[PDB]
């Protein structure tokens, strides 16, 4: 779920408030359209698409589905006890958190005008 | 904390 995804970001990016990623570019947060503005936005575009795919699984709701994962000693791992829905969503979240940690954060791209800039 | 929608 989103609480778990937030804790994944706190584990891989402990310099910064998860809220920094909640409204960035065209894809991070609410947005899901237009041309990704940078590398970080591209992480979010892949994450958004990943969730759309997981939604094809019967009864699978990536926003709410609780999966099993661990984050210790610099390592994020989705555990073996996950069903097909949990496993897919966990992996979407894990790959995004890792992506976030490697991409540069441009303060100019936070809270941009989606209606104007994400067509 | 929040219930802001997402961190996509
Ligand atoms: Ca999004």
């Amino acid at each position: 779920n989103l609480y778990q995804f937030k804790n994944m970001i706190q584990c891989t990016v402990p310099s910064r408030s998860w809220a920094d990623f909640a409204d960035y570019g065209c894809y991070c947060g609410k947005g899901g359209s237009g041309t990704p503005v940078d590398d970080l936005d591209r992480c979010c575009q892949t994450h958004d698409n990943c969730y759309n795919e997981a939604e094809n699984i019967s009864g699978c709701r990536p926003y709410f589905k609780t999966y099993s994962y661990e984050c210790t000693q610099g390592t994020l791992t989705c555990k073996g006890d996950n069903n097909a829905c949990a496993a897919s969503v966990c992996d979407c979240d894990r790959l995004a958190a890792i992506c976030f940690a490697g991409a540069p954060y441009n303060d100019a791209n936070y809270n941009i005008d989606l209606k104007a800039r994400c067509n | 904390d929040a219930e802001f929608r997402h961190d996509s």
